[PDB]
RNA sequence: GAGGAAAUGGGAAGAGCGGCUUAAGCCAUUAGGUGUAGGCGCUUUCCAAAGGUGGAAUCUUCUAGUUCUUCCUAUUUGACC
RNA sequence: GAAACAUCUAAGUAGCUAAAGGAAGGGAAAUCAACCGAGACCCCGUUAGUAGCGGCGAGCGAGAGCGGAUUUGGGAUUUGA
């Protein structure tokens, strides 16, 4: 058995638990009506799970509510604490612009971005530098904390195709398409943003009143 | 004459898309009851949010305290929430 | 009077402009004066038949020494997308043009593009860019330069 | 001669990785290797919808899971006969 | 099946009949998207048991996009005048 790997002594970590074959003799404990009792509907096996006996069920005595919005926007939340931790880890450059592509490449954003990034205020006591951001939405605490250190946050607009072209520019060149052009916001989305995004990923910020 | 019910029927027959005659999904997937959908909403706690009954009509039958009480959202009881947990409602 | 009359972009004309009709005049325009109409003529020549590397290299040096290195960088991007072979000495002038106008972050961007193209620079240029990044307060970009010079 | 098969859910025991894992397909089969589209998590909690969003700890900081295997049950199928 | 039943389901299934071919059918936008763009037709995977339909009950159940297989367009149709 000195490092021997033969087909005669392979076994697992625990012994294998075998099937409970119902309907065998007396000594197995599960024979003659298996585990079904005597007569009725549950011994003949014609019973549907969730039936309530003829009483009007809870799923029909309670009222419906609301409607479904088919144009609902989903933004991925990032806190300031994760961004500060990745700044201190030396993975995010603190002197260049922090776009959404930077967060997607470092991994603060998960696998599927949907409509953009919302900047959150969690871990706001770790921010010690003037950082420049370009996100989709930002909360009041996060904007206040950033501009109290001297940075700026710009709310910027991309659509779905523009987000694909910002994040995966090699996907267009494997397909033979030219890089598209950034689209203007619709009038219901005009007030929520500051400016149209640039479709190459920009690395120099744009000061507001300078 | 021309009421909202038959106006909606005429609109839905012409403009709403039609169900396919036959299915395309070869895989078998689990379906729960269709009356769960617009009535319940699962929370990340693990409990399921519901809204109380009695607010549709008959407000002259109820006390003031009950009218104030039925405005408050509640939770599904556990023995009934386990059924929808087992029938893939909470994903 | 040739370029304002759009003679190059005419389909029914048969005789095209010879390589020696633009090869010395792009050199003269870029080296001894303005680069803008030189690049306008050559961008019109791309739209018919020309992808000569010599006029592109001369446009790179002319745009670098004029005072607009953004145009040299975008012409290098044109070369990268068109598959024109890219030299090592072209990026040096772009890096030092960025250096002279006080944009070490743009210099580090051009350095990254040079390394991704596949040219290693010299330790004198490394020492120039690392000190210029450090004195501007951009410590982490200098550390990212240090990573590749260690590697 | 009568508790059995597939696919999708609820769990228990064991293991891989630390974000995890592929589906159709493709290249080879004395046999495996590849394939990121997708799914779950990180993730933000109220809310019909718009809208909105400070975890803990003070003292070298703690801060997430996912995919298989076996077994017990549920749904759709003739469903122990 | 809906724990009865009448709209619904089973199901355009079983069955009957007619015609054609080794395949048939479909096919190069009076098509989708959303102010950014894609580019005929059929088959496999995902979106997703989601949107939607429904005595809004039981149940029925997409499209677009994205990843694969095949990769193809031709004609009217161009005009020197
Ligand atoms: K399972
Ligand atoms: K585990
Ligand atoms: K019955
Ligand atoms: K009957
Ligand atoms: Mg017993
Ligand atoms: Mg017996
Ligand atoms: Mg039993
Ligand atoms: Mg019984
Ligand atoms: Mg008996
Ligand atoms: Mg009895
Ligand atoms: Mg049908
Ligand atoms: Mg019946
Ligand atoms: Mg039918
Ligand atoms: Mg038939
Ligand atoms: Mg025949
Ligand atoms: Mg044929
Ligand atoms: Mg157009
Ligand atoms: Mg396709």
């Amino acid at each position: 058995a000195y490092s021997l790997l033969s087909l005669n002594d392979l076994r697992d970590n625990v012994p294998r638990k075998l099937k409970t074959r119902k309907g065998r003799g007396i000594g197995s404990g599960k024979g003659k009506t298996a585990g079904r009792g005597h007569k009725g509907q549950k011994a003949r096996g014609t019973m549907k799970f969730g039936f309530e006996g003829g009483q009007t069920p809870l799923r029909r005595r309670l009222p419906k509510r609301g409607f479904k919005n088919k144009f609902k926007l989903h933004f991925q939340p990032v806190g300031l604490g994760k961004i500060a931790k990745l700044i201190n880890a030396g993975q995010i450059d603190s002197h260049e612009l922090i776009t959404m592509k930077t967060l997607k490449d470092v991994g603060a954003i998960g696998k599927q971005i949907e409509d953009g990034v919302r900047l959150m205020g969690r871990g706001a006591d770790e921010i010690k530098w003037p950082l420049h951001f370009e996100v989709s939405r930002v909360t009041v605490r996060a904007k206040e904390v950033v501009e109290a250190a001297g940075g700026s946050v710009r709310r910027v607009y991309y659509n779905k195709l523009g987000l694909r072209a910002l994040l995966k520019p090699e996907w267009f060149e494997k397909k033979g398409r030219l890089l598209p052009k950034a689209a203007r916001p619709p009038p219901k989305q005009l007030d929520r943003v500051d400016s149209i995004g640039r479709l190459p990923a920009p690395k120099k910020p744009i000061p507001f009143y300078a | 004459n021309i009421t909202s019910k038959d106006k909606m029927a005429k609109w839905k027959k012409k403009w709403r898309p039609r169900t396919p005659i036959t299915s395309k999904v070869k895989k078998v997937k689990i379906k729960f009851y269709s009356s769960y959908k617009d009535r319940f909403r699962p929370l990340n706690d693990g409990t399921i949010l519901r809204w109380k009954e009695g607010k549709r009509h008959n407000a002259h039958l109820k006390s003031k305290k009950s009218k104030r009480r039925l405005r408050q959202p509640g939770l599904v009881p556990p023995a009934y929430a386990k059924v929808m947990k087992k029938l893939n409602f909470c994903n | 009077t040739l370029i304002e009359k759009e003679i190059i972009l005419r389909h029914q004309d048969t005789l095209e402009m010879e390589p020696s009709a633009y090869n010395p005049i792009i050199e003269y325009l870029c080296n001894n004066g303005q680069t803008a109409k030189a690049e306008v003529l050559f961008r019109q020549l791309m739209k018919r038949g020309v992808q000569d590397q010599d006029a592109l290299n001369n446009l790179i040096r002319g745009h670098a020494k004029e005072g607009n290195p953004d145009s040299s960088y975008e012409i290098l991007k044109i070369m990268s997308r068109r598959g024109v072979p890219r030299e090592s000495n072209a990026y040096e002038l772009l890096i030092k043009s960025y250096m002279s106008k006080g944009e070490p972050g743009d210099a580090k961007t051009a350095l990254d593009s040079m390394v991704e193209d596949g040219h290693v620079p010299d330790s004198s240029l490394f020492r120039s860019v690392i000190e210029s990044l450090f004195e501007d307060g951009r410590v982490q970009t200098a550390s990212r330069v240090m990573m590749i010079m260690i590697d």
